[PDB]
């Protein structure tokens, strides 16, 4: 019906929190995906940008 | 690499004062709060004060309120602690540390700490008393000679035996403070017991701040 | 004025074992708790900030989590360099208050001390005072004490103790207890004794002397 492209810039150790069913500073207070989430999370180091 | 370099420690008489400094390198002060933390010998950490470098505003712990004042200078890129009307109660290692913003973030990087001491006795050299060995049978066939290093101020005192030659079997305690306002520590040397009448066992207590030492011979007593 | 209660006061775990330490604020402090490690002669170092965020330069071995209002520091697998007293502070609001510290010990084989007693000597008594000294050498674990007796009665309020640092290889330590008497008090009793007790001693060591003996 719809596709949503959500985006932001995080630390390397935080890529592990961008998933459904997670806990951690981002997972609890900044960005969440639902336990029944249907989607893909892609992340890439942008140190030169 | 980030560095916090402390300076300005020393010995202060009750009612006196001392200004401590902590230089920053590899980072600015702006955007961060500079903090002071006190650690009395034998104790954990206590917050003293904090200043927001980009603010100029400060906050203080009740334990130092009124008595201590802090500041920071972003041109010099250094933090300061002004301690007035110092008491024996204020003997501690004084640390500098950094955190982001006014609060909500832990202190990340710490300097190494400078010791400040206060006492009713501004200074004393040590004296040393003997401890006799057991003359009874022991486990392993070992025995030990020792001494008590007493009534000195300030701490540290380094203790070794036989002018630094005997480190083997040497066990020393940190000093504790006595009712005299002065420090004392115990020490022993444990060897096979027949060695106690063969080897040299002199307590060598070294106290650099007063340019002094005590060389005390300890030997078995007849008993 | 929010205080930090910590438990256990000390924990024993071997190298490769898992360590958990709990910090309990007396009031709400949000998620602004920070954990520190300190070595003798060195500055404290931040391990964790904002409850669960790992600090740069800190190994991944240090991690933690919150459940309800309880925050726990976990060392996933102890290394020889992870034995320290760990401390909590609360940065949420001012003043910053620190806890007492939780000590992590190596969990070495437990054993009794070599025990020596030194009755006040004639030479020591020249001061007009008496000091009875009992030493427990090279034992393990860190927890130990001396119960003193006089004329086979228990003593109280007239003793002091000091404890040394743990050995760099075996983490053993010595404990030294003393009694303080004026010469006049020394003269009022006949039998003095040191009762040594701790976890590794199956039968308390009792050392004793008669007044004036050695």
């Amino acid at each position: 019906t719809n596709v949503y492209a959500d985006s932001f810039v995080i630390r390397g150790d935080e890529v592990r929190q961008i998933a459904p069913g997670q806990t951690g500073k981002i997972a609890d207070y900044n960005y969440k995906l639902p336990d029944d989430f249907t989607g893909c999370v892609i992340a890439w180091n942008s140190n030169n940008l | 690499e980030v560095q916090l370099v402390e300076s300005g420690g020393g010995l202060v008489q009750p009612g006196g004062s001392l200004r401590l400094s902590c230089a920053a390198s590899g980072f600015d002060l702006g955007g961060y709060s500079m903090h002071w933390v006190r650690q009395a010998p034998g104790k954990g950490l206590e917050w003293v004060a904090g200043i927001y470098a980009s603010g100029g505003a400060t906050a203080y712990a009740d334990s130092v309120k009124g008595r201590f004042t802090i500041s920071a200078d972003t041109s010099k890129n250094t933090a300061y602690l002004q301690m007035n009307s110092l008491r024996a109660e204020d003997t501690a290692v004084y640390y500098c540390a950094r955190s982001y913003y006014y609060g909500g973030f832990g202190m990340d990087y710490w300097g190494q700490g400078t010791l400040v001491t206060v006492s009713s006795a501004s200074t004393k050299g040590p004296s040393v008393f003997p401890l006799a060995p057991s003359s009874k049978s022991t486990s392993g066939g070992t025995a030990a000679l020792g001494c008590l290093v007493k009534d000195y101020f300030p701490e540290p005192v380094t203790v070794s035996w036989n002018s630094g030659a005997l480190t083997s079997g040497v066990h020393t305690f940190p000093a504790v403070l006595q009712s005299s306002g002065l420090y004392s520590l115990s020490s022993v040397v444990t060897v096979p017991s027949s060695s106690l009448g063969t080897q040299t066992y002199i307590c060598n207590v070294n106290h650099k701040p007063s340019n002094t030492k005590v060389d005390k011979k300890v030997e078995p007593k007849s008993c | 004025d929010i205080q930090m209660t910590q438990s256990p006061s000390s924990l024993s775990a071997s190298v490769g074992d898992r360590v958990t330490i709990t910090c309990r604020a007396s009031q709400s402090v949000s998620s602004a708790v920070a954990w520190y490690q300190q070595k003798p002669g060195k500055a404290p170092k931040l391990l964790i900030y904002s409850a669960s965020d790992l600090y740069s330069g800190v190994p991944s071995r240090f991690s933690g989590s919150r459940s309800g209002t309880d925050f726990t520091l976990t060392i996933s697998s102890l290394q020889p360099e992870d034995f320290a007293t760990y401390y909590c502070q609360q940065s949420h609001t001012y003043p910053i208050t620190f806890g007492q510290g939780t000590k992590v010990e190596i969990k070495r084989t437990v054993a009794a001390p070599s025990v020596f007693i030194f009755p006040p000597s004639d030479e020591q008594l020249k001061s007009g005072t008496a000091s009875v000294v009992c030493l427990l050498n090279n034992f393990y674990p860190r927890e130990a004490k001396v119960q003193w007796k006089v004329d086979n009665a228990l003593q109280s309020g007239n003793s002091q103790e000091s404890v040394t640092e743990q050995d760099s290889k075996d983490s053993t330590y010595s404990l030294s207890s003393t009694l303080t008497l004026s010469k006049a008090d020394y003269e009022k009793h006949k039998v003095y004794a040191c009762e040594v007790t701790h976890q590794g001693l199956s039968s308390p060591v009792t050392k004793s002397f008669n007044r004036g003996e050695c």
